[PDB]
């Protein structure tokens, strides 16, 4: 080794490092609404969070960068109802609303939002406006579904399963919420869904209004205590945390109906339930991934999933399948006779796989007005070809005829419809974005479906359009060389795109589809106006360089690198391999990381090589790519990261292989510990933040999806459970820094605790850092400044 | 955690086709050795001579037996305990399977970096 | 400052440091022995056999890894010029008295944290002399045996009989009924039970607990001492048998009372602390009374029952005081201690105020307790039935300006000579400043109380006048009463045997004095050692388990022998030996004790461990080990190799080890201990700094540029005070389990020393280190925080709030967790890691 | 002269010995000088140090054991006046005190430790016993266990097996019943015992002695050590192979902590 051809980082004082970190730190949810005044200047009003609004003009001027002012209308999530124009949102301790241009007019001066008083004791969770009647809305209060009315102010409970007696260990039934594992693994943040249309019973004048909700009996689920944020009181909170292998919450779907007079009063109410038990009507169904209703309101759909998470199926639940729910078993039989024998649930679509189901929130039903069977929808299906692709699916809703009073056990293909056709609207070695709140936009007049995808490259999210009638060609609308998060008007004439590149900061441009109306696929997107522009990229900030490479198995992995500032060729700089490596997160893409990954640039500004590798097992590259971690979690990804480091070593001449740090939060920490176990000669140190040290302690939704069950996959639980392999951690000190937020409900402190336990029992050193006020990510700026200065100090001294 | 005077002994038999040893790391007393030396003979080995452990060993600590080459290796963690006469001791009964000449065994602790016994045996005078 | 004249410690590898710590403990299998204790002398009365006594005790001969019941044979005549050493014969038939992997139940494990029991096996047992009954707790169950009562003295050991039960749960705190040995009692699920040996029949006596759910919904317990009492009043029992049996004379029925403490901890703050089974990921609720927050609401109660001649509990009866406890004894927050007089006439109890500046002893005669039934007319009925003359007699009332120290020494005398004028031996430290014995005669004259009508007692309501209060001891030294010390009162020879610090504060010696006429204090133990002693019941021989700083601990049996007409000067002659001085190892250099004076001219003591292979000229780096808080005296002339072997390991690596018992240490008087009152944490560190500066001037190897402060519990708190207010003095600070916010620590400790938090708020803030993190050093790698995660005593919150405020102030730290360790690191592997972490941290960064 | 024995039980090794009259009466088969005054019917057995100590004083390294254990019962009251009891530890003026020597006694009491009056270079004296398990020897060194300095005696066996001489080198301290019953344990590889003694120099405990013949053959287990154990045990032997019918063998026992040797022995194969 050359004694002075290796860059030494300048050893800064702690306050110096603070000076560096402090010196480093020195819109969405768009809703287009038309105006149609025929004499004014603005055609629409764009509503968004930033609650604000913009004025979209009818014709902008050429060769002029139009930047709209951010005017104040008056909040991280709101609900909107188009026609009456209701904006329902949650304030600090209360609910609020306002309206724009319904029976009233379009505001220009700011108006204060009207406050909604309540009789409830507690916060009002999950506000949703009824689409059929804008006067009515609904919310959760103390884990039960409520419903209210704006003008009269009167509220009404709809569910009666939770009494609020004590903590959750003795009062376990909830209604209208998504439980923990559903929230954090199936990305569902609601547990009730309005019917979008109103039915009329025709007794006197009563307007029925349905809501589908999810009942959950999590009594047989493990209770875990996690420290509260208010540390002085020294109490915990119970959490119904479904441990892997153990039993999930016991689910059921249910209808909470009510009716209303024309003046708007909830006269009657009614809980409704299926003719059979849910567990018996749908055996081996464990999770309701998603649910809702068809746009006409005729059927309520739901995506079910089994315990391995390898068997997803869409089901339609017609409201007549739900009898009223009462304790008296003869009234129950009575309405079991009363349900029509013909009507029954139609399992329209069924994904089966050998790897795992990714939950795609893309269903979209069409009008069923032509021949009132045979539901036609646009379903994303990754399991067929290995990549998430849109499809048009026509099933056959033919009734088999069921005596719903006598009980039975359904077979494995019992309620499955036969399919008319399964045209694939996209095909290739790329996928359509379906997870993580991406969605499709279906113009039903022009017969087109606008989706996002990765056809050019996995590094760039682009808006595509295709016809659902004729799957001829896929037309891009976004500017290439950037990655875009887009959002359509409901009138489909202009969209927003929040886009960026690896070099430029985020911008937000408003484009307008424009062209001959006869050929709707080929509307040319013309830049109309810009909302937010690419800010001052700092001279301290050099953007990273993206690369790709091939494995010895010939699989292409992408990666980034942040080069050390003021590079001297010849000098071998120390390298921080930042990593997440796990699924559902793609770190490397052509998009600006400077917001969330500013610390990587600070590292670069000190002279560290920063390497980031998307090994196989990452998202947004299909099921076969993601599925290399099935039952071997921790065993293949670190090998891909090592290969990426070693490749970058030949390409770029500034990586010292002796001075290598692996560093990652959550999974980036689980892998940092796997890196230090199975590649100690490669990785000198390992800054593991919040690591998952034992998979048997983690929840069902994540762990079971990939490692299916500990009683089955015990070899792979032990092999990839890093806390049982502490003997292979280094005997020498200053090589392992464990960071963990004490209040972590997700990757619990048990994981770090069991790691530290087994390190002590195996006689191995560790450094450790606590975040007493942080749950999972470092949210507080003081704590982030401490986090970064601790990271810089640890690398300066021990890397 | 009181230290004990060790009894290492690997008792051998030349069987008809696969000759068999029996490695014992068991702490000394008179009645325990007098039990073992006659009550192992029901599955007959014959009593060898080998090296008693010079250094002194502690209880409730797992020991590791490594032969220099491969042999029939199940149940390789060895544990030391004091039972009564009737109960079977914590033993090793390997089979060396052939008529090869020499065999080398080493005792390594879990938490030490040092061995405690380095024994050698030869099958050149087989029973 | 010459850099070539400053000793640099040899940088060892981590595996090297493990090898060093293990090599430190390779002789600890012998020297850490749990030397025998809890002795019971029994006579044999043959005049033809060889043995004068049989000594019963707990011990580990290392034929087993557990602490077990044993016995020795004390002969009638030993040979001259002979060091006779006794075989430790086994009481029991070599069974396993410990559960698998050393685990215990939740009640058993929490008891041993209060009692600091690091040893496995039979840790506490109960004995009844004339029946020869040994009632003890083993693996999860009750056991018994008998030796030389109506049976004989066996020579082979027999197996102990199991006591079967229909009860589900552990049977906590067993005590044999003294009046009738066939009956015994225990706690089961926080309720008092009673059972019988021969018949096997049990019977619950209190029904305040039901086993519904957590402690937040079933808050009433009985016969137990709560956390703060066990923790702060070294009391682990909450029921006391009446030592005599009363006869109601209905037909033949023999009554048997028990005094117990009912406790209503409903209004007590509940805290969740993680459970040892970390995989299951639940916590345990703990009724932990913070300062400012409410203490448990206490009361004393009498539980009677009766027995046939065949030995069956026919009737039972709860009784309660005729007025409420809170109203009969206003401003009384704590029952420090309680028990009974030997004849059974009065049940005594030591009460205490919330500041703990106000102690008073009270006698509760069993007729003061009326029955308890829900009907207020039956209540009035037996309120009329109680005699007017019967009252509580406040015999003694200690008042002080700093705080009451709980001394368990009461000892009542028989009252049959003129049956009033109660005579007792009471220890009183608040009077002269030092814990001294007294003979006190109070006047029990009945004032006459209408016990049906409810009244409010005044400030001096039940306070008895004193006839006389002769002081049996006097000086600038203390009588040992706390920490399981006790007095032994021979009433035949009118002598009281006590322990004390007369010769020096560094040595606990057994003294004897006459309580009728106290002029001359006769020492019985050899000087040059510190002694833990235990007298016989016939007062003819005692044991002393003793040690000095140099020698490892031995256990010798001495025999008082001489003319009977002068028992005070009876010469203790060494009869026989139990345990000898262990191997002092050649890598262990015994420390030297020293003393010095302050600028305030008060004598402070200190220890130092010399660097092994010391070279004159070199300035070695110095680790100031510290506890500093009350109830602990680090510096004393007793063997440190058992508990503080790690300090010698540091010394053997080359660190100067300094230990300073500043103002606030125990066994130096109340005025000395009381220098921390209202400024706890502020004066101790000043004394430690001055102790360093003295050692720096005296000895020439103290490098002031390289000073580490280090300690557990209170010391880690001081280590943080050192690094806060003395940054130029202390280079690093290894704070183990620190108390970072005194507002979070419990009442019994914190309130006693600082105040109720609204009374003193300036000193809580000044001496809460977590509020002064801004003064911690900005440069890194100077501060290592150690903490056991499961700590119910100094909760993880303390370290958490410290780390929180370090983050919020932008200050660095290193930190180490012990996830399976409560307060003292009990697993040897975990202790080995703790020491290798300490050696590494000092090696690299000091 | 030589006195007869009567073997009562071979398992406990109990001897009944008749004693005619007064005399010195040294019996060197164990090393007992029974200085007696009349006709004594004496009983002697073999005791093990493991079962009679407190189990802490084997591993107490200020507590060296000397001698073997005997269950000696005889007639009291000056019938057996003096016991000259066999110990092994050496007698030089430096680093050994007369006061460090102790003689135990194992009663149902336990251990009774008395000082002996005089210390002979092979024996220690017990004066007027009053009695089971009496043949006893303990020591309290005020310094550590590793410097009390008495040397083992080597004991060698060359045995002919598959026409190949296997050797047996044994380095244990001189206890006659221990040596004899070590040979009786060694009877399973049936031994012949010539007379060669390694009592030339002295060596302490915790001593690592390397063994070498000057001419080199299949050398096995060279760095041996010096330790003492019970009556029934396996000491740290050496088992090299001669492989041939050669005559001459020169063994050498030499220290490792310092350069000096302790033993050089010459042995021939005239009587294999």
């Amino acid at each position: 080794d050359d004694p002075a051809a290796r860059f030494q980082v300048q050893k800064h004082s702690w306050d110096g490092l603070r000076s560096i970190i402090h010196g480093s730190r020195k819109p969405h949810d768009f809703q287009f609404v038309q105006k149609t005044d025929e004499s004014g200047p603005h055609s629409h009003r764009l509503y968004y969070l930033g609650l604000l609004y913009s004025e979209i003009p009818k014709k902008v001027r050429k060769e002029a960068l139009l930047l709209l002012s951010w005017k104040q209308m008056l909040i991280t999530s709101y609900d909107f109802h188009s026609e009456s124009g209701l904006f329902l949102f949650q304030a600090s301790n209360s609910l609020f609303h306002c309206r724009d241009g319904g029976k009233n007019g379009f505001m220009v001066s700011p108006m204060k939002p009207l406050e909604i008083k309540t009789q409830c004791s507690g916060p009002r969770m999950d506000p949703k406006i009824c689409p059929a009647d804008p006067a009515f809305f609904s919310f959760i209060n103390n884990s039960d579904l409520w419903v209210a009315n704006i003008e009269t102010g009167e509220e009404r409970r709809l569910t009666f399963c939770h009494q609020g007696l004590s903590n959750v260990l003795d009062d376990p039934k909830s209604a209208g919420v998504a439980t923990f594992v559903i929230q954090e693994e199936f990305d569902r943040f609601t547990g009730y869904w309005w019917c979008p249309t109103a039915s009329w019973e025709g007794s006197e004048g009563l307007k029925t209004l349905r809501i589908l909700y999810e009942e959950v009996d999590e009594s047989e689920v493990e209770v875990i205590h996690v420290p509260s944020p208010a540390l002085e009181e020294r109490k915990t909170d119970s959490y119904r945390y479904p441990r892997t292998g153990s039993k999930n919450p016991k689910i059921a779907l249910k209808l909470a109906e009510f009716q209303t007079d024309s003046q708007g009063k909830i006269v009657s109410t009614q809980e409704k339930e299926l003719v059979q038990p849910f567990s018996s009507l749908f055996p081996k169904v464990e999770y309701i991934a998603r649910a809702g209703w068809t746009r006409d309101g005729k059927y309520a759909w739901a995506m079910f999933l089994d315990r391995p998470q390898q068997w997803l199926q869409l089901v339609l639940l017609p409201p007549a399948l739900f009898i009223p729910s009462t304790e008296n078993e003869e009234q129950r039989l009575a309405s079991a006779r009363a349900v029509p024998r013909n009507v029954q649930p139609y399992v329209v679509y069924e994904e089966v796989t050998n790897v795992w189901i990714n939950v795609h929130d893309i269903f979209y039903p069409f009008p069923q007005s032509e021949g009132e069977d045979e539901l036609c929808f646009l379903r994303a299906n990754e399991c067929k070809t290995g990549f998430c692709h849109l499809y048009k699916v026509t099933a056959v809703l033919k009734s088999q005829g069921y005596d719903w009073s006598e009980p039975f056990s359904p077979g494995e293909d019992e309620f499955k419809c036969p399919i008319k056709e399964e045209i694939a609207l996209t095909s290739g070695e790329w996928e359509v974005l379906a997870r993580h709140g991406s969605k499709i936009w279906v113009n039903e007049e022009t017969k087109l479906v606008y989706f996002q995808g990765t056809k050019d490259t996995p590094l760039e999210h682009h808006l595509y359009v295709v016809s659902y009638e004729a799957a001829g060609e896929i037309v891009r609308l976004t500017t290439p060389g950037f990655s875009h998060s887009c959002s359509m008007s409901q009138n489909f004439d202009m969209f927003v795109s929040h886009y960026s590149s690896v070099s430029t900061p985020p911008c937000v441009h408003v484009y307008k589809l424009s062209g001959p109306d006869d050929d709707p696929l080929h509307k040319q997107p013309r830049f109309w106006a810009s909302m937010m522009e690419a800010a001052s990229c700092p001279p301290d900030y050099v953007p990273p360089e993206i690369f790709h490479f091939h494995t010895r198995s010939d699989v292409r992995l992408y990666g980034m690198i942040y080069k050390p500032h003021a590079l001297q060729p010849g000098k071998k700089h120390p390298t921080v391999l930042f990593v997440y490596g796990g699924p559902q997160v793609q770190l490397v893409n052509n998009s600006f990381k400077g917001i969330k990954y500013l610390r990587l640039n600070t590292l670069a500004s000190l002279g560290y090589a920063v390497v980031v590798i998307d090994g196989r097992g990452s998202c947004q590259r299909g099921l076969r790519f993601e599925g290399a971690l099935k039952n071997q979690m921790g065993q293949v990804e670190i090998e891909d990261q090592v290969e990426g480091l070693q490749f970058v070593a030949e390409k770029y001449g500034f990586i010292d292989l002796s001075r290598v740090a692996i560093h990652g939060w959550s999974y980036g920490g689980f892998l940092s510990l796997m890196g230090l176990i199975h590649k100690p000669q490669v990785f000198k140190v390992a800054i593991a933040g919040a690591p998952v040290t034992v998979w048997m302690a983690y929840d069902t939704g994540y762990t079971e999806r990939y490692m299916d069950v500990p009683e089955n996959n015990q070899h792979g639980y032990e092999a990839g459970s890093v806390a049982l392999h502490v003997e292979k951690l280094p005997n020498e000190p200053n090589r392992l820094l464990i960071l963990h937020g004490f209040l972590d409900e997700n990757v619990h402190f048990f994981h770090t605790n069991f790691l530290v336990s087994q390190l002590i029992r195996a006689g191995k050193p560790y450094q450790l850092q606590i975040y007493p006020n942080e749950r999972h990510s470092i949210r507080c700026p003081e704590s982030g400044e401490h986090y970064e200065v601790t990271l810089l100090h640890f690398l300066q001294e021990y890397l | 955690l009181i230290y004990y005077h060790p009894h290492p002994e690997d008792i051998k038999f030349h069987l008809y086709l696969v000759p068999s040893d029996a490695l014992l790391t068991k702490a000394i007393d008179d009645e325990e050795d007098r039990f073992h030396g006659v009550r192992l003979q029901t599955s007959p080995p014959m009593e060898p001579l080998n090296f008693g452990s010079s250094y002194i060993v502690s209880n409730s600590a797992n020991l590791k037996v490594m032969p220099k080459e491969l042999k029939l290796s199940y149940r390789s963690p060895g544990e030391i305990q004091h039972f009564s006469k009737f109960y079977a001791g914590q033993m090793k009964e390997p089979i060396q399977l052939e008529i090869t000449e020499k065999r080398h065994g080493t005792l390594v602790w879990d938490t030490e970096v040092k061995p405690v016994d380095l024994q050698l045996v030869a099958a050149s005078a087989p029973p």
